[PDB]
């Protein structure tokens, strides 16, 4: 589909960040590629594995709420708390309500439920700091396409192209879009920036943003064989 | 096994 497509166009824009060796130029200017109009729309700031059960539930940073079940299906639950979409393994989305759900969707609405009151009360808010960008007044959410774990992260793939990579050593973050050809760097003390992959390539980046960067790679190329 | 506290 076009999120195949996406994967393709991220991973060939980390190729060519990386084969610059941004980090190893005479004079880094990582300022120079600072684009805060690039801010993402949506991020995951909060998610809860429960994989060996039913799946992986998460929060947008709007503060709506899906789950990925083991069976590779798909329930969002809009910031409105009534708006529901389902998305079936192959995509396939229907719009529903939870005052008119289905009831073969009782237990994964129970589960969605489940997973929502938990993270309201649980954990941080990741980017709490960071105001998104916009989107247009009655646009879709994307829904989580994939997701794994590794040692040194979790990787999130978003049905918009997104991929989020968080690091559990220090709580740096990445989210990558390959439509804005952009990375935000979330630091390890929390601060933020947006750059234009394209002008870190062209004025470099410091070691720690580099060292993800190729890392960011890897989970891309990842995503794709898979 | 969650994200950030």
């Amino acid at each position: 589909e076009a999120i195949e497509c996406h994967l393709s166009d991220l991973l060939q824009q980390l190729t060519s960040v990386n084969a610059s060796k941004p980090s190893e130029r005479g004079l880094v200017r990582q300022e120079e590629a600072e684009d805060p109009a690039c801010i993402p729309i949506f991020w995951v700031s909060k998610w809860v594995d429960y994989s060996d059960k039913y799946g992986l539930g998460y929060q947008l940073c709007d503060n709506s709420v899906g789950v990925l079940f083991n069976d590779s299906t798909r329930l969002i639950l809009y910031n409105d708390g009534d708006s529901l979409q389902y998305i079936e393994r192959d995509g396939t989305e229907s719009y529903l309500t939870v005052s008119s759900h289905p009831n073969s969707l009782m237990k994964k609405i129970t589960l969605l439920n489940y997973f929502r009151n938990y993270m309201s009360e649980h954990l941080l808010k990741a980017g709490a700091n960071i105001t998104p960008r916009e989107g247009d007044e009655l646009a879709r959410l994307p829904y989580l396409r994939t997701w794994f774990r590794t040692r040194s992260a979790i990787i999130l793939h978003l049905s918009n192209g997104t991929v989020q990579i968080n690091f559990f050593q220090d709580h740096t973050k990445l989210i990558l879009c390959p439509l804005m050809a952009a990375v935000t760097y979330i630091n390890e003390k929390r601060d933020f920036q947006t750059y234009r992959l394209s002008l870190l390539e062209e004025y470099g980046c410091c070691k720690e943003l580099a060292s993800r960067l190729r890392y960011a790679r890897t989970m891309v190329d990842k995503l794709l064989s898979s | 096994k969650t994200s950030t506290i």
